[PDB]
């Protein structure tokens, strides 16, 4: 299936493309993009996907601006044409979610 | 839901599209039209229809080149973008299906005759032959048309003397 | 169209006109009826 | 059908899109957005919506480039192509107090 | 896999299209038709298909 | 990459030449092998690999691009609060630095 890792401060998502069921990896910075340029970038890798989307969870359709950032803080359903590979290795480690500690981690 | 009704000897699909939720129909026709331009017309009707395939009765789809009448001859299945209408044309084939099948039969017989002998190769060297017989006379010509032009000539240069 | 389907935005001129419609601007209806080749069993019988 | 909620101190509108009958969430920036930008996206989701427009209940036609938190603080008329729903903003928390300036040390730091 | 019959005088041939894992068939009228429009409705079809060769 | 999977149309070049990476033509596989010279401690690289994404999603988690553009948005209504009191002020200077000046060119002529 699809998931996401991250590697040397980017993620990148190594999805399945269609034709030649080849497995594509993007590396795409989570702040200067939406969805907007991480789809018309999945389909210019492989023009043979009609329609693809990213849903949240629970079917509602993400926008064509969120930036990655704000989607990669949860799992997400990303579909490419009939196929449905829901992502949920995002692996946030929002466990504390508490920003005196992080940043303390992060000076750590 | 979405059918083909038959007028004035054409078919209007009587279609409805997703955004605009009112039954907008289209008229086409069965020859010089193809779904690869219906589909397309349908695809220009709307906006929010952003993939559609027109369906065998089974997984098969159609291509973007088959002629309509070649489609409508049985029912199938329209793909919206995110729905199956099933549409069921009127069954207007009109001729026994073995005969069809033996008259199928001869269409490819013969086409199969038209290349295995390159017989469209063959009307081009018969033309071919037309030119140069023409040509073979055009240029024949030449010698006599210098003289009869001078002939010609002479001849009126003195009926205009006449004339005067 | 007659029924009140409205007709596509890219069909035939010609067979718009071939037969009675009802076009419209914001409000009216100008009822309209102008003046005045499936392949069929019945011509393949010539053929062969 | 519409609704607007908050992740992450942003607002997400849940519109009703009508080409799949399915939600479309966006996300907003209260400061840089604008409902003339934000119209402009809620087109882009589905090309099928082409009369849309967006108004408080009297004012009849908020501008564009009408900064989305004065147009967020209040409801509105949201008109899709016929269908127009009016949305039931939420009052934003307040939790600015103390903590935001704490917090203004937190953020200018990150 | 591929498969060519004749249907109605011309032959239909029913491709399995990469994309979509979907079984395309093509009616192509093989008087006045090159592979070089042949193929032309084969990618059309589903521009997935990269190459497409004979 | 070194297996099968496709490298994107975005990745940028030094982020690929980390490592070997397989170069397909038309019909060949050229099999690519830069020289590797970053040199930075793996190990070391990951524990600032970590720190990147952790600093990143404090960027995202609380929202900062939407503060500092309310920061830069609070600037301007202080500047447009200050040009407001300058208008009436301007007002009686702009009237006396005309008057003030219409007399120092009399004395000036």
């Amino acid at each position: 299936d699809v998931t996401v890792v991250y590697q040397n401060g980017l993620p990148v998502i190594s999805v399945r493309l269609p034709s030649r069921r080849e497995r594509c990896q993007f590396t795409l910075k989570p702040i200067s993009d939406s969805v907007g340029v991480f789809l018309r970038q999945l389909q210019e890798e492989d023009r043979g996907i009609d329609r693809v989307a990213i849903y949240s969870p629970d079917g509602v359709r993400v926008a064509a601006s969120t930036g990655i950032d704000l989607l990669l803080l949860d799992d997400f359903k990303l579909v490419i044409n009939d196929l449905t590979y829901h992502v949920r290795p995002p692996k946030r480690d929002l466990l504390s979610h508490e920003n005196a500690a992080t940043l303390n981690d992060v000076k750590t | 839901d979405v059918t083909v009704v038959y007028q004035n000897g054409l078919p209007v699909i009587s279609v409805r599209l997703p955004s605009r939720r009112e039954r907008c129909q289209f008229t086409l026709k069965p020859i010089s039209d193809s779904v690869g331009v219906f589909l397309r017309q349908l695809q220009e009707e709307d906006r929010g229809i952003d993939r559609v395939a027109i369906y065998s009765p089974d997984g098969v789809r159609v291509a973007a080149s088959t002629g309509i009448d070649l489609l409508l001859l049985d029912d199938f299945k329209l793909v919206i973008n995110d729905l199956t209408y099933h549409v069921r044309p009127p069954k207007r084939d009109l001729l026994s299906h073995e005969n069809a099948a033996t008259l199928n039969d001869v269409k490819t017989l013969v086409q199969q005759l038209y290349t295995t002998l390159c017989i469209e190769q063959h009307q081009l060297n018969k033309e071919r032959e037309l030119i140069e017989r023409l040509e073979d006379l055009k240029e024949q010509l030449a010698p006599l048309e210098k003289v009869r032009i001078e002939i010609s000539r002479k001849a009126e240069k003195r009926t205009t003397l006449v004339l005067w």
